[PDB]
Protein backbone atom coordinates (compact mmCIF):
# COMPACT_ATOMS: atom_id res chain seq x y z
CA UNK A 1 0.00 0.00 0.00
CA UNK A 2 2.51 2.57 -1.20
CA UNK A 3 3.03 5.26 -3.81
CA UNK A 4 3.01 3.93 -7.35
CA UNK A 5 3.81 6.04 -10.39
CA UNK A 6 3.16 5.13 -14.01
CA UNK A 7 4.45 6.91 -17.10
CA UNK A 8 3.86 6.25 -20.79
CA UNK A 9 4.92 8.64 -23.55
CA UNK A 10 3.34 11.97 -22.57
CA UNK A 11 0.81 10.80 -20.01
CA UNK A 12 1.73 9.88 -16.47
CA UNK A 13 -0.07 8.54 -13.43
CA UNK A 14 0.72 9.16 -9.77
CA UNK A 15 -1.26 6.85 -7.52
CA UNK A 16 -1.48 6.60 -3.75
CA UNK A 17 -2.66 3.52 -1.84
CA UNK A 18 -1.79 1.24 -4.76
CA UNK A 19 -2.45 -2.47 -5.04
CA UNK A 20 -0.05 -5.02 -6.55
CA UNK A 21 -1.02 -5.88 -10.17
CA UNK A 22 -2.48 -9.14 -11.48
CA UNK A 23 -1.84 -11.30 -14.54
CA UNK A 24 -3.37 -14.51 -15.95
CA UNK A 25 -1.72 -17.81 -15.01
CA UNK A 26 1.45 -18.54 -17.00
CA UNK A 27 1.39 -15.25 -18.92
CA UNK A 28 3.56 -14.74 -21.99
CA UNK A 29 3.97 -11.10 -22.96
CA UNK A 30 6.24 -11.54 -25.97
CA UNK A 31 4.77 -9.28 -28.62
CA UNK A 32 5.58 -11.01 -31.89
CA UNK A 33 3.68 -14.05 -33.09
CA UNK A 34 5.68 -17.18 -33.87
CA UNK A 35 4.58 -18.88 -35.94
CA UNK A 36 3.59 -15.85 -37.98
CA UNK A 37 0.14 -15.22 -39.41
CA UNK A 38 1.54 -12.15 -41.15
CA UNK A 39 4.62 -11.91 -43.33
CA UNK A 40 5.02 -8.20 -42.68
CA UNK A 41 7.65 -6.76 -40.35
CA UNK A 42 6.24 -5.55 -37.06
CA UNK A 43 7.87 -2.14 -37.49
CA UNK A 44 5.42 -1.45 -40.32
CA UNK A 45 2.93 0.68 -38.38
CA UNK A 46 5.24 3.46 -37.22
CA UNK A 47 7.12 3.35 -40.51
CA UNK A 48 3.95 3.55 -42.60
CA UNK A 49 3.68 7.34 -42.95
CA UNK A 50 7.02 7.31 -44.77
CA UNK A 51 5.40 5.52 -47.71
CA UNK A 52 5.77 7.18 -51.12
CA UNK A 53 2.61 8.61 -52.64
CA UNK A 54 1.29 10.03 -55.93
CA UNK A 55 1.34 13.83 -55.79
CA UNK A 56 -0.37 16.50 -57.90
CA UNK A 57 -0.12 15.40 -61.53
CA UNK A 58 -0.19 17.96 -64.33
CA UNK A 59 -0.63 18.20 -68.09
CA UNK A 60 2.05 19.72 -70.30
CA UNK A 61 0.97 20.46 -73.86
CA UNK A 62 2.35 22.09 -76.99
CA UNK A 63 0.69 25.46 -76.52
CA UNK A 64 2.48 26.32 -73.30
CA UNK A 65 5.53 28.45 -73.92
CA UNK A 66 8.76 28.72 -71.96
CA UNK A 67 8.72 30.02 -68.35
CA UNK A 68 5.19 28.59 -68.10
CA UNK A 69 4.20 26.40 -65.15
CA UNK A 70 3.25 22.78 -65.73
CA UNK A 71 2.30 21.77 -62.20
CA UNK A 72 2.60 22.98 -58.62
CA UNK A 73 3.14 21.28 -55.28
CA UNK A 74 3.12 22.87 -51.85
CA UNK A 75 5.61 20.64 -50.15
CA UNK A 76 4.66 20.11 -46.53
CA UNK A 77 0.90 20.40 -46.98
CA UNK A 78 1.20 18.00 -49.90
CA UNK A 79 1.54 14.72 -48.06
CA UNK A 80 -1.72 15.02 -46.17
CA UNK A 81 -4.23 17.29 -47.87
CA UNK A 82 -6.89 14.60 -47.61
CA UNK A 83 -7.73 11.78 -45.19
CA UNK A 84 -6.74 9.22 -47.79
CA UNK A 85 -2.99 9.68 -47.52
CA UNK A 86 -0.99 7.41 -45.17
CA UNK A 87 0.75 10.17 -43.23
CA UNK A 88 -2.44 12.09 -42.55
CA UNK A 89 -3.91 10.28 -39.57
CA UNK A 90 -0.69 10.60 -37.57
CA UNK A 91 -0.07 14.18 -38.61
CA UNK A 92 -3.51 15.22 -37.45
CA UNK A 93 -2.20 15.23 -33.89
CA UNK A 94 1.36 16.50 -33.74
CA UNK A 95 1.78 20.11 -34.83
CA UNK A 96 5.39 20.38 -36.00
CA UNK A 97 7.58 18.83 -38.69
CA UNK A 98 11.35 18.38 -38.83
CA UNK A 99 11.00 15.86 -41.67
CA UNK A 100 13.24 15.61 -44.71
CA UNK A 101 11.90 15.07 -48.22
CA UNK A 102 12.29 12.65 -51.10
CA UNK A 103 10.60 13.45 -54.39
CA UNK A 104 10.91 11.48 -57.60
CA UNK A 105 9.50 13.18 -60.68
CA UNK A 106 7.85 10.64 -62.97
CA UNK A 107 7.51 11.41 -66.66
CA UNK A 108 6.77 9.55 -69.88
CA UNK A 109 7.49 10.87 -73.36
CA UNK A 110 6.63 9.01 -76.53
CA UNK A 111 9.93 8.59 -78.37
CA UNK A 112 10.19 11.24 -81.05
CA UNK A 113 9.25 14.24 -78.93
CA UNK A 114 11.71 16.88 -77.75
CA UNK A 115 11.62 19.44 -74.96
CA UNK A 116 12.39 19.90 -71.27
CA UNK A 117 10.69 20.51 -67.98
CA UNK A 118 12.68 21.59 -64.97
CA UNK A 119 12.02 20.36 -61.48
CA UNK A 120 13.15 22.95 -58.98
CA UNK A 121 12.73 23.51 -55.26
CA UNK A 122 11.68 26.82 -53.78
CA UNK A 123 11.53 27.28 -49.99
CA UNK A 124 8.63 29.32 -48.56
CA UNK A 125 10.35 32.61 -47.81
CA UNK A 126 11.74 32.38 -51.32
CA UNK A 127 8.37 31.44 -52.80
CA UNK A 128 6.79 34.61 -51.42
CA UNK A 129 7.86 36.41 -54.58
CA UNK A 130 8.24 35.05 -58.11
CA UNK A 131 8.57 38.50 -59.59
CA UNK A 132 12.12 39.03 -58.40
CA UNK A 133 13.77 36.11 -60.16
CA UNK A 134 15.27 36.00 -63.63
CA UNK A 135 14.13 32.83 -65.33
CA UNK A 136 17.42 31.98 -66.97
CA UNK A 137 18.99 31.64 -63.54
CA UNK A 138 16.63 29.10 -61.89
CA UNK A 139 19.30 26.45 -62.26
CA UNK A 140 20.99 27.91 -59.16
CA UNK A 141 18.33 26.12 -57.14
CA UNK A 142 18.67 22.51 -56.12
CA UNK A 143 17.12 20.92 -59.19
CA UNK A 144 17.22 18.42 -61.98
CA UNK A 145 16.81 19.04 -65.69
CA UNK A 146 14.62 16.60 -67.56
CA UNK A 147 15.20 15.84 -71.22
CA UNK A 148 12.23 14.60 -73.22
CA UNK A 149 14.21 11.80 -74.78
CA UNK A 150 16.16 9.29 -72.67
CA UNK A 151 14.99 10.34 -69.22
CA UNK A 152 12.49 8.10 -67.46
CA UNK A 153 12.75 9.52 -63.97
CA UNK A 154 14.32 12.40 -62.06
CA UNK A 155 15.44 11.66 -58.52
CA UNK A 156 16.08 14.59 -56.20
CA UNK A 157 16.63 14.55 -52.45
CA UNK A 158 15.76 17.62 -50.42
CA UNK A 159 17.16 18.10 -46.92
CA UNK A 160 15.13 20.20 -44.49
CA UNK A 161 15.71 23.88 -45.29
CA UNK A 162 13.71 26.61 -43.59
CA UNK A 163 14.14 29.72 -41.43
CA UNK A 164 12.64 28.54 -38.17
CA UNK A 165 13.91 25.42 -36.46
CA UNK A 166 10.62 23.52 -36.71
CA UNK A 167 7.89 24.02 -39.28
CA UNK A 168 4.11 23.90 -38.95
CA UNK A 169 2.40 20.89 -40.50
CA UNK A 170 -0.86 22.35 -41.69
CA UNK A 171 0.91 25.20 -43.47
CA UNK A 172 3.10 25.68 -46.53
CA UNK A 173 6.20 26.44 -44.51
CA UNK A 174 8.57 24.13 -46.38
CA UNK A 175 7.73 25.85 -49.65
CA UNK A 176 7.36 23.50 -52.58
CA UNK A 177 8.47 21.97 -55.85
CA UNK A 178 7.44 23.85 -58.96
CA UNK A 179 7.91 22.41 -62.42
CA UNK A 180 8.62 24.83 -65.26
CA UNK A 181 8.86 24.58 -69.04
CA UNK A 182 12.50 24.84 -70.05
CA UNK A 183 11.64 24.55 -73.73
CA UNK A 184 8.44 23.85 -75.64
CA UNK A 185 7.83 20.28 -76.76
CA UNK A 186 7.83 19.50 -80.46
CA UNK A 187 5.27 17.04 -81.78
CA UNK A 188 5.22 15.33 -85.19
CA UNK A 189 1.88 14.09 -86.53
CA UNK A 190 0.17 12.08 -85.54
CA UNK A 191 0.99 11.93 -81.84
CA UNK A 192 -0.86 12.42 -78.57
CA UNK A 193 -0.47 16.11 -77.76
CA UNK A 194 -0.72 16.12 -73.98
CA UNK A 195 2.30 14.67 -72.21
CA UNK A 196 1.18 13.72 -68.71
CA UNK A 197 3.41 14.57 -65.76
CA UNK A 198 3.01 12.99 -62.34
CA UNK A 199 5.18 14.01 -59.41
CA UNK A 200 5.59 10.84 -57.45
CA UNK A 201 6.74 11.85 -54.01
CA UNK A 202 7.92 10.34 -50.75
CA UNK A 203 9.14 11.24 -47.29
CA UNK A 204 12.09 10.34 -45.09
CA UNK A 205 13.59 11.09 -41.66
CA UNK A 206 10.13 11.32 -40.09
CA UNK A 207 9.61 13.67 -37.11
CA UNK A 208 6.74 15.13 -35.10
CA UNK A 209 6.47 17.23 -31.93
CA UNK A 210 4.23 19.51 -29.85
CA UNK A 211 0.81 17.83 -29.30
CA UNK A 212 -2.40 19.72 -30.11
CA UNK A 213 -6.15 19.13 -30.17
CA UNK A 214 -6.91 17.08 -33.32
CA UNK A 215 -8.57 19.75 -35.46
CA UNK A 216 -7.25 23.02 -34.08
CA UNK A 217 -4.37 25.08 -35.44
CA UNK A 218 -1.59 26.35 -33.17
CA UNK A 219 1.09 29.02 -33.60
CA UNK A 220 4.64 28.14 -32.63
CA UNK A 221 7.45 30.11 -34.26
CA UNK A 222 5.83 33.42 -35.20
CA UNK B 1 52.07 12.73 -83.50
CA UNK B 2 52.18 16.18 -81.92
CA UNK B 3 49.13 17.99 -83.27
CA UNK B 4 46.34 15.41 -83.33
CA UNK B 5 44.53 13.77 -80.43
CA UNK B 6 42.01 10.92 -80.30
CA UNK B 7 39.20 9.19 -78.42
CA UNK B 8 37.21 7.27 -77.74
CA UNK B 9 37.20 7.08 -73.93
CA UNK B 10 38.27 10.59 -72.93
CA UNK B 11 35.71 12.46 -75.04
CA UNK B 12 34.39 13.43 -71.62
CA UNK B 13 37.51 15.56 -71.23
CA UNK B 14 37.21 17.23 -74.63
CA UNK B 15 33.91 18.68 -73.49
CA UNK B 16 31.15 16.29 -74.45
CA UNK B 17 28.90 16.06 -71.41
CA UNK B 18 25.39 14.88 -70.63
CA UNK B 19 23.52 17.56 -68.72
CA UNK B 20 20.77 15.10 -67.87
CA UNK B 21 23.11 13.47 -65.38
CA UNK B 22 24.51 16.32 -63.33
CA UNK B 23 25.07 14.42 -60.12
CA UNK B 24 24.65 16.94 -57.32
CA UNK B 25 24.85 20.58 -58.34
CA UNK B 26 27.99 20.67 -56.20
CA UNK B 27 29.30 17.67 -58.12
CA UNK B 28 29.61 19.94 -61.13
CA UNK B 29 32.03 22.08 -59.15
CA UNK B 30 34.46 19.16 -59.16
CA UNK B 31 34.10 18.72 -62.92
CA UNK B 32 37.24 19.38 -64.94
CA UNK B 33 36.46 21.88 -67.67
CA UNK B 34 37.29 20.87 -71.26
CA UNK B 35 40.55 21.78 -72.94
CA UNK B 36 42.00 21.51 -76.44
CA UNK B 37 45.57 20.79 -77.46
CA UNK B 38 46.65 24.28 -76.51
CA UNK B 39 45.24 25.95 -73.46
CA UNK B 40 47.11 26.58 -70.27
CA UNK B 41 44.98 26.50 -67.15
CA UNK B 42 46.99 28.13 -64.42
CA UNK B 43 45.72 29.96 -61.37
CA UNK B 44 47.50 33.28 -61.24
CA UNK B 45 47.13 35.35 -58.11
CA UNK B 46 47.92 38.99 -58.82
CA UNK B 47 46.97 40.04 -55.31
CA UNK B 48 47.86 38.14 -52.16
CA UNK B 49 44.35 38.58 -50.76
CA UNK B 50 41.24 37.40 -52.59
CA UNK B 51 38.38 39.78 -53.28
CA UNK B 52 36.24 36.79 -54.20
CA UNK B 53 36.25 35.26 -50.71
CA UNK B 54 33.05 35.82 -48.71
CA UNK B 55 34.98 37.04 -45.69
CA UNK B 56 36.72 39.88 -47.52
CA UNK B 57 34.07 41.19 -49.93
CA UNK B 58 31.52 42.23 -47.30
CA UNK B 59 34.22 43.86 -45.22
CA UNK B 60 33.78 46.95 -47.37
CA UNK B 61 30.79 48.72 -45.85
CA UNK B 62 27.88 50.32 -47.69
CA UNK B 63 25.64 53.31 -47.09
CA UNK B 64 22.06 52.79 -46.03
CA UNK B 65 20.03 55.90 -45.24
CA UNK B 66 20.66 59.52 -44.28
CA UNK B 67 18.51 61.67 -42.01
CA UNK B 68 18.76 64.85 -39.98
CA UNK B 69 17.37 64.75 -36.45
CA UNK B 70 16.17 67.94 -34.80
CA UNK B 71 14.01 66.24 -32.17
CA UNK B 72 14.91 64.35 -28.98
CA UNK B 73 12.09 61.86 -29.64
CA UNK B 74 13.22 58.29 -30.26
CA UNK B 75 13.83 57.67 -33.95
CA UNK B 76 12.56 54.52 -35.63
CA UNK B 77 14.90 53.60 -38.46
CA UNK B 78 14.56 50.28 -40.26
CA UNK B 79 17.43 48.46 -41.97
CA UNK B 80 16.76 46.55 -45.19
CA UNK B 81 19.42 44.40 -46.83
CA UNK B 82 21.47 46.38 -49.36
CA UNK B 83 20.16 47.42 -52.75
CA UNK B 84 21.95 49.21 -55.59
CA UNK B 85 25.50 48.60 -54.36
CA UNK B 86 28.11 45.88 -53.94
CA UNK B 87 26.09 44.73 -50.96
CA UNK B 88 23.50 43.56 -53.47
CA UNK B 89 25.93 40.75 -54.18
CA UNK B 90 24.40 39.21 -51.06
CA UNK B 91 21.08 38.94 -52.83
CA UNK B 92 21.90 35.39 -53.94
CA UNK B 93 21.21 33.94 -50.53
CA UNK B 94 18.09 33.72 -48.42
CA UNK B 95 19.28 32.44 -45.09
CA UNK B 96 21.90 34.60 -43.41
CA UNK B 97 23.42 34.60 -39.95
CA UNK B 98 26.32 36.60 -38.58
CA UNK B 99 27.08 39.67 -36.50
CA UNK B 100 27.14 42.99 -38.31
CA UNK B 101 28.97 46.27 -37.84
CA UNK B 102 27.22 49.61 -37.79
CA UNK B 103 29.17 52.74 -38.61
CA UNK B 104 27.19 55.80 -37.62
CA UNK B 105 28.53 59.23 -38.39
CA UNK B 106 27.47 62.20 -36.29
CA UNK B 107 27.34 65.74 -37.64
CA UNK B 108 26.30 68.51 -35.28
CA UNK B 109 26.39 72.23 -35.97
CA UNK B 110 25.32 72.83 -32.40
CA UNK B 111 27.06 70.46 -29.99
CA UNK B 112 24.93 67.37 -29.47
CA UNK B 113 25.40 63.87 -28.15
CA UNK B 114 23.49 61.15 -29.94
CA UNK B 115 22.72 57.62 -28.83
CA UNK B 116 22.55 54.37 -30.78
CA UNK B 117 20.68 51.20 -29.88
CA UNK B 118 19.73 48.16 -31.93
CA UNK B 119 16.89 45.68 -31.61
CA UNK B 120 16.43 42.64 -33.82
CA UNK B 121 12.83 42.35 -32.76
CA UNK B 122 10.93 45.37 -34.00
CA UNK B 123 9.29 48.16 -32.04
CA UNK B 124 6.67 45.66 -30.90
CA UNK B 125 7.73 42.55 -29.01
CA UNK B 126 4.09 42.32 -28.01
CA UNK B 127 4.68 45.11 -25.54
CA UNK B 128 6.22 48.49 -26.27
CA UNK B 129 9.83 47.99 -25.29
CA UNK B 130 10.90 51.32 -26.73
CA UNK B 131 10.03 53.28 -23.58
CA UNK B 132 13.70 53.91 -22.88
CA UNK B 133 16.56 52.58 -24.97
CA UNK B 134 19.20 52.86 -22.27
CA UNK B 135 19.02 49.25 -21.12
CA UNK B 136 18.91 47.51 -24.48
CA UNK B 137 22.58 48.00 -25.37
CA UNK B 138 22.87 51.76 -25.87
CA UNK B 139 26.27 53.06 -26.92
CA UNK B 140 26.72 56.83 -26.67
CA UNK B 141 28.37 58.73 -29.52
CA UNK B 142 30.19 62.07 -29.02
CA UNK B 143 29.45 65.09 -31.28
CA UNK B 144 31.18 65.41 -34.65
CA UNK B 145 32.44 61.87 -34.11
CA UNK B 146 31.79 58.31 -35.24
CA UNK B 147 32.14 54.76 -33.89
CA UNK B 148 32.41 51.19 -35.16
CA UNK B 149 30.11 49.39 -32.69
CA UNK B 150 28.99 45.96 -33.85
CA UNK B 151 25.79 44.17 -32.96
CA UNK B 152 25.80 40.54 -31.82
CA UNK B 153 23.19 38.20 -33.21
CA UNK B 154 20.14 37.99 -30.97
CA UNK B 155 17.12 36.51 -32.73
CA UNK B 156 14.34 34.04 -32.14
CA UNK B 157 14.85 33.07 -35.76
CA UNK B 158 18.18 31.32 -36.21
CA UNK B 159 18.36 32.33 -39.88
CA UNK B 160 17.41 35.71 -41.34
CA UNK B 161 16.16 35.66 -44.93
CA UNK B 162 17.49 38.42 -47.12
CA UNK B 163 14.74 38.70 -49.71
CA UNK B 164 11.56 39.27 -47.71
CA UNK B 165 10.59 42.69 -46.37
CA UNK B 166 8.44 41.27 -43.58
CA UNK B 167 9.40 43.10 -40.41
CA UNK B 168 9.27 40.07 -38.14
CA UNK B 169 11.96 37.66 -39.34
CA UNK B 170 13.03 39.08 -42.69
CA UNK B 171 15.04 42.23 -42.04
CA UNK B 172 18.54 42.27 -40.64
CA UNK B 173 17.33 44.64 -37.96
CA UNK B 174 15.68 47.82 -36.73
CA UNK B 175 17.71 50.75 -35.47
CA UNK B 176 16.92 53.20 -32.64
CA UNK B 177 18.43 56.64 -31.92
CA UNK B 178 17.76 59.86 -30.02
CA UNK B 179 19.62 63.15 -29.66
CA UNK B 180 20.38 64.73 -26.28
CA UNK B 181 21.62 68.17 -25.21
CA UNK B 182 18.77 70.39 -26.46
CA UNK B 183 19.71 70.64 -30.13
CA UNK B 184 18.45 70.69 -33.71
CA UNK B 185 19.79 69.88 -37.17
CA UNK B 186 21.90 67.11 -35.76
CA UNK B 187 22.48 65.03 -38.85
CA UNK B 188 23.54 61.40 -38.96
CA UNK B 189 24.63 58.97 -41.60
CA UNK B 190 24.77 55.26 -40.97
CA UNK B 191 26.78 52.49 -42.58
CA UNK B 192 26.24 48.74 -42.34
CA UNK B 193 29.03 46.21 -42.73
CA UNK B 194 28.85 42.47 -42.05
CA UNK B 195 31.48 40.55 -40.12
CA UNK B 196 32.31 36.93 -40.99
CA UNK B 197 28.89 36.32 -42.59
CA UNK B 198 27.44 32.88 -42.99
CA UNK B 199 25.31 32.59 -46.11
CA UNK B 200 23.18 29.52 -46.59
CA UNK B 201 21.52 28.18 -49.73
CA UNK B 202 21.46 30.00 -53.07
CA UNK B 203 18.70 31.61 -55.13
CA UNK B 204 18.54 32.59 -58.77
CA UNK B 205 19.91 35.97 -59.85
CA UNK B 206 17.23 38.61 -59.12
CA UNK B 207 15.61 40.83 -61.74
CA UNK B 208 16.43 44.51 -61.91
CA UNK B 209 13.28 46.43 -61.02
CA UNK B 210 12.58 49.41 -63.24
CA UNK B 211 8.97 49.73 -62.06
CA UNK B 212 9.77 49.11 -58.39
CA UNK C 1 20.88 5.45 -67.40
CA UNK C 2 20.05 2.15 -65.74
CA UNK C 3 17.38 0.40 -63.72
CA UNK C 4 16.74 2.01 -60.35
CA UNK C 5 14.44 0.56 -57.73
CA UNK C 6 13.11 2.32 -54.65
CA UNK C 7 11.30 0.78 -51.70
CA UNK C 8 9.81 2.34 -48.59
CA UNK C 9 7.58 0.45 -46.15
CA UNK C 10 4.80 -0.98 -48.33
CA UNK C 11 5.24 1.09 -51.45
CA UNK C 12 7.94 0.44 -54.01
CA UNK C 13 9.14 2.05 -57.21
CA UNK C 14 10.76 0.38 -60.21
CA UNK C 15 12.18 2.93 -62.61
CA UNK C 16 13.86 2.55 -65.98
CA UNK C 17 16.11 5.16 -67.60
CA UNK C 18 16.92 6.70 -64.22
CA UNK C 19 18.97 9.82 -63.55
CA UNK C 20 21.46 10.24 -60.70
CA UNK C 21 19.92 12.19 -57.77
CA UNK C 22 20.74 15.73 -56.63
CA UNK C 23 21.27 17.38 -53.26
CA UNK C 24 21.98 20.95 -52.07
CA UNK C 25 25.62 21.95 -51.56
CA UNK C 26 27.09 20.66 -48.29
CA UNK C 27 23.96 18.76 -47.25
CA UNK C 28 23.55 17.49 -43.70
CA UNK C 29 20.85 14.84 -43.35
CA UNK C 30 21.18 14.15 -39.64
CA UNK C 31 17.61 14.08 -38.37
CA UNK C 32 17.86 15.35 -34.80
CA UNK C 33 18.32 19.01 -34.00
CA UNK C 34 21.30 19.98 -31.85
CA UNK C 35 20.93 22.32 -30.19
CA UNK C 36 17.38 21.26 -29.40
CA UNK C 37 14.32 23.46 -29.75
CA UNK C 38 12.27 20.68 -28.19
CA UNK C 39 12.95 18.81 -24.98
CA UNK C 40 10.92 15.80 -26.08
CA UNK C 41 12.46 12.54 -27.26
CA UNK C 42 12.23 12.05 -31.00
CA UNK C 43 10.65 8.62 -30.55
CA UNK C 44 7.52 10.35 -29.26
CA UNK C 45 5.46 10.20 -32.45
CA UNK C 46 5.39 6.44 -33.00
CA UNK C 47 5.13 5.85 -29.26
CA UNK C 48 2.24 8.29 -28.83
CA UNK C 49 -0.67 5.88 -29.35
CA UNK C 50 0.50 3.95 -26.29
CA UNK C 51 -0.49 6.87 -24.07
Amino acid sequence: DRVAASTTTNAGNLVQASVAPTMPVKPDFKNTDDFLSMSYRSTTAPTNPTKMVHLAHGTWTTNQHRQALVASITLLQAFWPNQDFPAWGQSRYFAAVRCGFHIQVQLNVNIGSAGCLIAAYMPKTAHDHMNTYTFGSYTNLPHVLMNAATTSQADLYIPYVFNHNYARTDSDDLGGIYIWVWSALTVPSGSPTTVDVTIFGSLLDLDFQCPRPPGADTVIYT
Amino acid sequence: NVEAAQGEELATEVGLRATENDGSLSEQLNMSQPMFLNFKKHKVNIYAATHTKVDHIFGRAWAVGVFNTETAAIQKFDLHFPTSTHGALSRFFCHWTGELNIHILNVSTTNAFLKVAHTWFGTDSGIARTATLESNGTMIIPPNEQMTLCVPYYSEVPLRCVKGSDRNSAGLGSLFTQAVGRTISNRVQIFVSFRCPNFFFPLPAPREATSA
